[PDB]
């Protein structure tokens, strides 16, 4: 996953000492359509469907077109 | 009353049995199929040793084998499949001569039409799907269809109105007119969802039946309900008798049949203990099959057999 979440940059800058590095990393967000981040999840975040609008009562009937 | 006793037993297996299939033409053949991929054809026998034989095995299909259904001729039968395709096996080479492609998932149950000219399906993908002998796609259903897996689909036997039925995990039946291509009726009570759906030789009635243990009686052309027989724990597989006018049910462990005049259990069909250290000690039934003399029944199990039963006095 650290090749598609991570995004990273290394740097030198000339001060009148000498050489400082600077290094900057970053972790993007998902995003499932829209070009922020990448589309793909990470591979141990699953999901669950939350369930809906069932009746629990019944009583037999029938229901002609 | 009738009484039922067990025959013998038939070994010839590698995974639990899915379905039976019989007909009038040839009363020393039996087919089923089966999860280890494969359908058996018996040679069926009156010897003393043994009831039957394997004779031959059809091989071609990649997953599970989930229906089987043969031709009125006794010449053909065709077979559907957890690798989503439908096949037409000839039964004198032991070879397919047409395959049936057009499912993205998963198929559940298949039948030919009264004539044999028209082949029907339903399966996980939640279409209903209509074919040619030919191997070419007619009519899909699609938005009227069930919200949820579509468990089963039947022809009516008569000619005279011709119809189709159909059960789902939607807990619904529906009923479906054929040239017209269209849903007729609706019918609700069921609490679980269903695993089957039947029709009477005479073109009668429908029963129903799954997870909640209850078998429902409703009208093909009437469009009403009729009365509700508990059976148990839970229905996997209804059938009528060819000429008596009995209900029968596989249910768990045990095998029921119902007199309908009056209303009453006329016996059920256990098995000798094997002690097991868990819940669930016997093997489950999983499907049913009269012959075509209806004097002698044929029971599928999750233990690789298939038992058979005569009625007695």
């Amino acid at each position: 996953p650290v090749n598609y979440y991570v995004d990273t940059a290394v740097r030198h800058v000339l001060l009148r000492q000498g050489v400082l590095g600077i290094k900057v990393k970053i972790m993007l967000p998902w995003d499932p359509s829209g070009k922020i981040g990448p589309k793909k999840p990470l591979p141990d975040h699953v999901s669950i469907v939350e369930p809906k609008d069932e009746i629990l009562p019944t009583t037999p009937i029938s229901e002609q077109k | 009353t009738e009484q039922m006793t067990l025959r013998g037993t038939l070994k010839g297996h590698n995974g639990w049995v899915t379905q039976i299939a019989t007909t009038p033409q040839f009363p020393d053949m039996i087919l089923s199929a089966s999860r280890d991929k494969t359908i058996i054809m018996w040679k069926l026998t009156r010897d003393e040793t043994n009831y039957g034989i394997p004779q031959r095995a059809l091989r071609g299909h990649s997953h599970f084998v989930s229906d089987v259904v043969i031709s009125s001729d006794g010449q053909f039968a065709l077979s559907g499949s957890w690798d989503g395709t439908l096949r037409l096996w000839d039964l004198t080479t032991g070879t397919t001569t047409r395959r049936f492609v057009g499912h993205t998932k998963d198929v559940l149950s298949v039948a030919f039409s009264s004539d044999n000219r028209q082949i029907v399906s339903g399966s996980r993908d939640k279409t209903i799907k209509l074919w040619n002998t030919l191997g070419v796609c007619k009519y899909t259903v699609q938005d009227e269809s069930h919200s949820e897996w579509v468990s089963c689909v039947r022809f009516s036997p008569n000619s005279s109105n011709p119809i189709i039925v159909s059960c789902g995990w939607d807990k619904l039946v529906k009923v479906w007119n054929l040239a017209n291509c269209k849903l007729k009726t609706n019918h609700i009570g069921h609490t679980g969802y269903l695993n089957t759906v039947t029709v009477s030789p005479d073109g009668s009635l429908c029963a129903s039946g799954g997870k909640d243990g209850q078998a429902m009686l409703w009208d093909l052309n009437e469009g009403k309900h009729l009365y509700t027989l508990d059976g148990g724990d839970i229905i996997n597989a209804l059938c009528f008798s060819p000429n008596r006018y009995w209900l029968c049910a596989a249910t768990g462990p045990s095998i029921k049949i119902w007199d309908l005049e009056g209303k009453i259990i006329v016996d059920e069909l256990k098995q000798e203990v094997i002690s097991t250290s868990s819940k669930a000690e016997p093997p489950q039934c999983t499907s049913l099959a009269w012959s075509a003399d209806g004097q002698t029944l044929f029971a599928g199990y999750t233990d690789n057999l298939v038992r058979v039963w005569q009625v007695t006095i």
